[PDB]
């Protein structure tokens, strides 16, 4: 109830599932630009 | 006014913020931070992207960095500003169709901006942040990749935003016309029928054979707009990536002679 | 809402962001293993 | 061989075609929704439903679609309710395209320019449930910019010179704040007032009274200006029936 | 065939000219004097542009183009092989856009409405002329007409351009560009706020124009108006074809050189000339 | 003779008059074209 | 506690993290675009 | 016979009026756009 | 539609059709003996 | 017999005249496009 | 409409489209006879 | 049999009518494109 | 809209989708004959 | 089976239609984009 | 929509789904036959 | 279980399908990008 007292639940629950979904999106994605990170190309170390 | 920022609008605010300070900033700093020169070369003062050799990671800061991270702060600001119009359309207990024409312009600018470049791999032909710099951008374009005169998709962009241009001068001037019946009162027609929507409707079939409703008509307007963008982003997105040569493309498909 | 509405989404929230926390740490556990992500002074 | 899919065909073509055929859809469904309104066609001479119509009459019409109003009724489009066949008018020839000639006074009957939508008997409500087009007296919230001249107490003219009356009263506009109708005391007959739309009144600036112009009508048409049934509130039909038969002018002023 | 609403509304009259003649409807189509005019200049232009199709060396529709005379010629009517077949067919598209904006005119006479809609027609035949009449002829050359073909007058449009270094820095085509993309963006969100009022969502009531308003306001700042955006667009598109015409004008008839060497005054501003 | 009970006698002359004139005009100006046949140029045969 | 009866504690929490955000945002970012403080393509000091 | 009960004539004559003189215009235009049938050009065999 | 008016006009559509479509037959004839349009094996 | 009792006989004779006209119009212009089959130029074989 | 009419249109139909197609296969195999449309390995 | 109280046979007719002549013009095309299949050019296999 | 006629309309589609299915399917052993669509190893 | 409660058939039916339509032509495609498995030209492996 | 039509129209639509996606599988298994889709170490 | 109280299932289970789509569309045309995991054209290791 500390923080759920003020803020919606549902909303609070959406919101932080997109910040999430995206925040992970982002550093997949910065990883993926990454010569030693790409798991894709997988270049050498 | 009456402005409701809400959350979303205060992070779409403070992001579009920083990614305004970044670029004006960095517009300073290319005339050694004279008010004068600001001045005069406002024009030409662009940020460019970086170069090819940096691909999709940060390139350094004096070298693109600085686009990049202006361009991934206003690209979170524009959704988080077409987040803000889709909460407010839902609390005011009203349609989400502002969101989704807005959508098909963000669309085309992520294809411009974010999504050619993650198809071509790096940001080199990204457009810079200026007036003259994107005008040559724009220019620099269509002169490399043939003629866009000659895309498919840029001929469907042209038709759409003539049509926008066309339909808006008669719905306009319709509306007005019917003014004196009350016209302008569209969803009271739309919802009771008046002498204003049938006299409209009638004048448009004895003009040219077919006519449209108060609503309908609104959503004649509501998709020439939103496919102007959308095809015109679906040609930036087929320029280069499977088509290096527009004026070659038209003349395999007959749109021109073979020189 | 209520009371008991709010300690029970307390209670939920908690338990799945511990699990969620936890998930991460093992997959950062690992990827550190594969290869770690701090260059040493001549770098990687 | 970049875009090839096959020796002639290549993906920005297949992607035109694909545009091609959801254009053709969209189309169809933009047609649909013209159709929402006065469809189906019927015979110019008899009224019965009879047109020229292809395979697509089956996609032409849609279903009804329901509008729910905040006042708990529905309006249904296409409500599929037409217009009495019979008017007060005659063909001048026998053809389905010949035009109609008026039987008598076309503005009283009230067909051309004079016709008007049978709408709902219910005046225009605001946000709060009140009508929202009133006179000033019942909106005393309401006034007029003090950039701008008020209209009351101004003569009304006509297109010749005749004086009709004097504006009494304005009839705003709660929800969409304008001013919709001038209410007019007519020189003849003392006592009797006519509603007058504004946007079929132009001020004619500098005349020391800043006579509010009527092209449309002249001075005789005021007397037969279709009345009101509340002297506060006016109904939807009401407010097309004044419109249409101030519109009429243009066309029936001099016959 | 009518609709459930047109019989009331066919009436006699409103004719600038020609009487009763021609005052009758086929099918949905009111004729009219002007539309019987639209529809014989409509007939000459298209069998010419089809006889110059077949005069020319392919049938491929987008490859079809009537082409004006040679700048040689001057403004002096040319043989029709050689333009005179053009030339024809501009003045008879001239004829029929005149005629529909009078049986447009027609049109709003019977039915008891405004001219607007045949006042906003006139920029559209008015820009038309600037392009094929005005400019060629203070130009000194029926040649800098733009071609009747499908492609040809792209290639028109592209060389036209590109005649004056970069198109792209002309005042006035900026000032055309803006408002051509302003009035798409102002129309997608009118279409936008009256559907949006119209489908307030499955289980939900029809919103009104305080939810309209309150709407813009809330999202951008302000709002204007139920008639205030009509108007406003109307105005727009208008603008943007009155700021394409001016760009025309001074592209080749007035302003000859460099539009991108055109802008040097601004660097040259005395508060700034060092 | 039915035809002018089925068609506006006036109305029928005026359209069949527009469309002699537009038929007219397009085949002397596809005379004009040709060599041949135009007249004013008078080219040899 | 003073300040709490002014600022509103929902308005002022949500503006503050939304700043924090963006800032360690911007910071990662411009970290990220340095030879020498980029972690994911660690070069020599 | 009973087409004209299914149809209404005077449609059926003008449209069939129109679009007879719509095909026969294209048909001449085909054959005056090729060699052997330019009978205004009169090319060879 | 009435009958009898429906079957005098087929009687009238008829006679015209079959001169119209008569006339095309020896126009079309004459056209023929003028230049034959089926080409043969080596063309024209 | 009974599909006419679903669709009206003058929308199916109007939508099979249009549909056939344009399909064989289509045909035509396909053909006049290919060398072999165009009889107006008459391409050896 | 009423299964009378129907089978009266049906009927009309039928042999109305039968002419149609015996005329369509009458042109088709003169086109045939012609020039064939189907090609062999060699091509044409 | 139900499909049938589900859709309107007289849509559903129409429809599957136009889906499978656009499929079956597209599926032409796509032929004609190819050198192998192209019944009207008639290249060597 | 009933079950009667949803009956005879199902007994009707499925007679003419099996007819439609017969001569597509005899279409497609013509044109497999003419040139099999199915590339070998080495292609055609 | 409570999906139907949740879903109306004709419209989950209609979309599914849809979507799997547009799969399989995107699939179909792809594979003729590719080499390996155009089988129009057949291209040797 | 009642208990009893959901389910005829579950049992409708599992008879048509498992009848869908054995000829996919059938498809697949005929393409696979014809070139396998999943390349060894040294590619196809 | 409370949260399909807070979440309706319906829209819960539509914006899932959407979403678990869309990504695994994404993944598989970043696998059809990379030049390892390309099985249609099957690049050797
Ligand atoms: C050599 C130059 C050349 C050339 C000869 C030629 C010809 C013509 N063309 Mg073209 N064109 C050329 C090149 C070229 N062409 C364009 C495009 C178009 C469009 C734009 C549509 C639009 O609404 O854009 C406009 C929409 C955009 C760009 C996206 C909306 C943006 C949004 C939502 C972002 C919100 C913004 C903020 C929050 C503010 C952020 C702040 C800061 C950055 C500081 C279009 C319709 C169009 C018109 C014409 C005509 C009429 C002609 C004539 C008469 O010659 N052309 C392409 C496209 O895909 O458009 C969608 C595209 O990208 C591209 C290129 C490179
Ligand atoms: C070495 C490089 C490498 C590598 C090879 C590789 C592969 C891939 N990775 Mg990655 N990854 C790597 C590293 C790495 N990776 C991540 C994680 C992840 C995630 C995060 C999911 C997310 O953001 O959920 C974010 C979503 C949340 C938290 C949703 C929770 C729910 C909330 C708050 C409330 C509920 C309300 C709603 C949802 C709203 C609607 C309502 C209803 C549905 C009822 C995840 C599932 C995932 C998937 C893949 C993919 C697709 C790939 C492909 C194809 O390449 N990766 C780990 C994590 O966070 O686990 C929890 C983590 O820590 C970590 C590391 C170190
Ligand atoms: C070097 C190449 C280049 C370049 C870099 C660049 C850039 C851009 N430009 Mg520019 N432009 C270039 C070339 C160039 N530019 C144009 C014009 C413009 C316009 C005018 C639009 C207008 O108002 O049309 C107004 C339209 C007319 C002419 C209306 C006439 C139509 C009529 C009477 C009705 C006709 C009706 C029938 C026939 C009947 C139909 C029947 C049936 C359907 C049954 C304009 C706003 C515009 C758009 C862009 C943009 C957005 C860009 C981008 C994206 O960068 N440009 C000028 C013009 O036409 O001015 C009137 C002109 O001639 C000219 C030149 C030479
Ligand atoms: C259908 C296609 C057309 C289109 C449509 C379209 N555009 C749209 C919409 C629609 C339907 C909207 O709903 C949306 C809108 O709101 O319009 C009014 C919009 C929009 N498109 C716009 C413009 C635009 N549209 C264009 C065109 C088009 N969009 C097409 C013609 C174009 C061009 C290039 O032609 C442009 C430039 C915007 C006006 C608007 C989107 C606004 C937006 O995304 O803003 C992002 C937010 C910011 C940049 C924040 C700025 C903050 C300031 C610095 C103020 C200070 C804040 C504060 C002080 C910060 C905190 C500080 C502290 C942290 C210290
Ligand atoms: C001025 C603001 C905008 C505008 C407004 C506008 N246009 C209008 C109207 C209005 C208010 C009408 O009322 C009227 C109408 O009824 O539209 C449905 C119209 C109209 N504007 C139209 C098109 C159009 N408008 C355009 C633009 C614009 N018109 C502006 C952007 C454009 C372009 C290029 O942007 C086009 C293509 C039509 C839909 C219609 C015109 C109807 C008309 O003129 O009918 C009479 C003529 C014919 C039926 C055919 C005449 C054929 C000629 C004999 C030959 C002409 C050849 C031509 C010169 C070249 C052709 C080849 C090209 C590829 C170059
Ligand atoms: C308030 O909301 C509003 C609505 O409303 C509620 C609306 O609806 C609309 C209107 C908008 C829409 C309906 C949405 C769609 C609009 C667009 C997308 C804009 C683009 C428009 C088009 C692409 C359509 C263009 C079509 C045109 C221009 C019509 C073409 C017409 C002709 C060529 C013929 C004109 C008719 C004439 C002159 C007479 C009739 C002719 C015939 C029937 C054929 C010939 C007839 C005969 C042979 C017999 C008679 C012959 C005669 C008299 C002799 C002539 C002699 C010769 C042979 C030449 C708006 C704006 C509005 O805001
Ligand atoms: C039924 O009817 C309906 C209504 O009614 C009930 C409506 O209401 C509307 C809604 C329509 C409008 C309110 C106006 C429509 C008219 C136009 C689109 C043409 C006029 C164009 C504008 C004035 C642009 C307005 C767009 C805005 C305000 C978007 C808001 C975006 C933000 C707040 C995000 C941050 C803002 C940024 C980054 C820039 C936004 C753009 C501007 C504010 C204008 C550009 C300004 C500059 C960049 C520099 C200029 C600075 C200024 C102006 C301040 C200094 C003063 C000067 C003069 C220089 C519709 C559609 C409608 O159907
Ligand atoms: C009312 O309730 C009832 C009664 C109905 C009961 C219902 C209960 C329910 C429905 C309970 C549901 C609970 C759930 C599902 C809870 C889920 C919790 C989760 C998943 C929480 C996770 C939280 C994560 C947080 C807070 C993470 C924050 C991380 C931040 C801000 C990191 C930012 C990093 C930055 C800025 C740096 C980035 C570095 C660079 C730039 C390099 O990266 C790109
Ligand atoms: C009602 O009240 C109760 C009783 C409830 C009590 C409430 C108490 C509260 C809420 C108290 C809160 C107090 C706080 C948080 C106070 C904070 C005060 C601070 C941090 C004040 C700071 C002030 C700073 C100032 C005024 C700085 C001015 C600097 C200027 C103008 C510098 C300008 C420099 C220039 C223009 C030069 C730039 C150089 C460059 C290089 C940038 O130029 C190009
Ligand atoms: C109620 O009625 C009363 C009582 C008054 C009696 C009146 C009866 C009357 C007047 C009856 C009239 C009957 C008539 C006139 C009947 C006519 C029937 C005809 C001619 C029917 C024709 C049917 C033809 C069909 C259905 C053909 C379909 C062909 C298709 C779909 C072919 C498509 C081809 C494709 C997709 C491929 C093309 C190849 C290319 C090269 C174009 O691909 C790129
Ligand atoms: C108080 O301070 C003031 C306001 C005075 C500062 C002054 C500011 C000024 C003057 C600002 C504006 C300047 C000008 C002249 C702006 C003009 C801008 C124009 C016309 C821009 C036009 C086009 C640009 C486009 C379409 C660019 C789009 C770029 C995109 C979408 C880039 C996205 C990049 C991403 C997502 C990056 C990804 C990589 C990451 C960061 C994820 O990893 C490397
Ligand atoms: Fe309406």
């Amino acid at each position: 109830w500390r923080i759920w007292q003020l803020f919606d639940p549902r909303q609070a629950l959406v919101g932080l599932a997109t910040f999430l979904f995206v925040l992970a999106l982002l550093i997949h994605f910065i990883l993926l630009s990454t010569e030693r990170f790409n798991w894709l190309e997988g270049a050498s170390t | 006014g009456p402005i409701y920022l809400g959350t979303t609008g205060v992070l779409s605010l403070v992001f579009g913020f920083f990614a305004i300070e970044i670029i004006g900033f960095n517009l300073l700093a290319s005339v050694n931070w004279s008010p004068m020169e600001f001045g005069r070369q406002f024009f030409w003062l662009g940020l460019e992207p970086p170069a090819a050799e940096y691909g999709l990671g940060f390139a350094p800061l004096a070298e693109g960095g600085w686009w990049q991270i202006a361009g991934f702060f206003l690209t979170t600001s524009i959704l988080l500003w077409w987040v803000r119009m889709y909460r407010r359309a839902r609390a005011l207990k009203m349609g989400t169709h502002t969101a989704w024409a807005f959508a098909s312009a963000i669309f085309l600018f992520l294809s411009l901006g974010f999504i050619r470049p993650l198809l071509m791999g790096n940001f080199s032909e990204s457009v810079p942040f200026g007036i003259f710099p994107h005008l040559e951008w724009t220019n620099s374009f269509s002169l490399n990749y043939g003629n866009f005169f000659y895309n498919p998709f840029h001929m469907l962009s042209i038709a759409f935003l003539y049509g926008s241009a066309l339909l808006f001068a008669m719905h306009g001037a319709t509306i007005l016309a019917v003014s004196r019946l009350g016209g302008d009162r569209e969803v009271e027609q739309i919802t009771d029928r008046g002498t204003a929507a049938e006299r409209a409707a009638l004048f448009w079939r004895w003009t040219m054979g077919f006519n449209a409703t108060m609503e309908s008509i609104h959503r004649w307007a509501w998709w020439f707009a939103v496919l102007c963008t959308f095809t015109g982003a679906i040609g930036i997105l087929l320029t280069g990536t499977v088509v290096d040569n527009w004026f070659e493309w038209g003349v395999k498909h007959g749109l021109a002679p073979a020189p | 809402i209520t009371e008991g509405e709010a300690k029970e989404f307390h209670k939920i929230f908690t338990s799945s962001i511990l699990v969620f926390f936890g998930v991460a740490a093992f997959a950062h556990l690992l990827v550190w293993i594969w290869r770690p992500w701090v260059p040493g002074p001549n770098g990687y | 061989n970049k875009g090839d899919i096959t020796g002639y065909m290549d993906v920005a073509q297949v992607v035109l075609y694909a545009f091609w055929i959801f254009f053709a859809g969209l189309i169809i469904y933009l047609r649909r929704e013209d159709r929402r309104e006065g469809y189906p066609l019927e015979d110019a001479i008899s009224g019965k439903i009879n047109s020229l119509q292809g395979l697509g009459s089956v996609f032409s019409i849609a279903r009804p679609k329901i509008f729910k109003l905040k006042t708990g009724a529905t309006y249904a489009a296409p409500n599929f309710k037409r217009d009495a066949v019979a008017i007060k008018a005659t063909r001048t020839a026998p053809t389905a395209g010949a035009p109609f000639e008026p039987t008598g006074n076309p503005m009283t009957d009230a067909v051309g320019p004079a016709a008007y939508a049978l709408r709902d008997e219910l005046p225009d409500l605001t946000l709060g449930g009140q009508p929202a087009i009133v006179p000033l007296r019942v909106a005393p919230t309401f006034s007029v910019a003090a950039e701008d001249t008020d209209p009351r107490g101004l003569p009304v003219v006509d297109r010749k010179g005749a004086v009709a009356g004097k504006v009494t009263d304005l009839w705003i506009d709660r929800a969409s704040i304008a001013i919709r109708y001038l209410e007019v005391e007519l020189a003849a007959t003392p006592g009797r007032k006519v509603l007058l739309p504004f946007a079929a009144t132009r001020i004619n600036a500098k005349t020391k009274s800043k006579t509010v112009t009527v092209q449309s009508i002249l001075a005789r048409h005021f007397a037969n200006v279709p009345t009101i049934a509340k002297t506060d509130s006016i109904t939807r039909r009401e407010e097309d029936k004044v419109m249409a038969y101030y519109s009429s002018g243009y066309l029936y002023s001099d016959r | 065939a009518l609709l459930s609403f047109e019989r009331k509304y066919r009436v006699r009259g409103g004719t600038l000219i020609g009487g009763d003649l021609f005052d009758f409807w086929v099918g949905p189509f009111y004729v009219g004097f002007f539309g019987v005019t639209t529809l014989l200049f409509t007939v000459l232009g298209t069998a010419l542009i089809v006889w110059g199709a077949a005069l020319g060396p392919s049938w491929t529709f987008w490859q079809i183009s009537i082409n004006p005379p040679d700048v040689s010629y001057g403004l002096a009517m040319a043989p029709m092989a050689k333009g005179g077949l053009w030339q024809i067919i501009t003045f008879s598209a001239i004829g029929a856009f005149v005629s529909w904006a009078l049986r447009e005119v027609e049109i709003c006479r019977k039915l008891g409405i405004g001219y607007h809609i045949p006042f906003a027609f006139g920029f559209a035949i008015l820009a038309y002329v600037s392009l094929v009449v005005i400019r060629p002829v203070m130009m000194g050359a029926w040649g800098y007409g733009f071609p009747y073909g499908f492609m040809t007058h792209l290639d028109w449009v592209s060389n036209t351009g590109y005649q004056y270094a970069n198109f792209h820095y002309n005042p006035a085509h900026m000032l055309g560009i803006t408002l051509f993309f302003t009035t798409c963006l102002a129309l997608a969100l009118h279409g936008s706020l009256i559907l949006s009022a119209a489908n307030p969502g499955k289980g939900e009531v029809v919103k009104g124009p305080e939810h309209e308003n309150t709407y813009f306001q809330d999202t951008i700042g302000y709002s204007v108006g139920t008639l205030g955006i009509h108007r406003v667009g109307l105005i727009l598109a208008l603008s943007a074809v009155v700021w394409s015409i001016i760009c025309m004008i001074l592209s080749g008839p007035i302003y000859t050189g460099s539009w991108p060497d055109w802008w040097l005054w601004w660097q040259k501003l005395p508060f700034w000339n060092h």
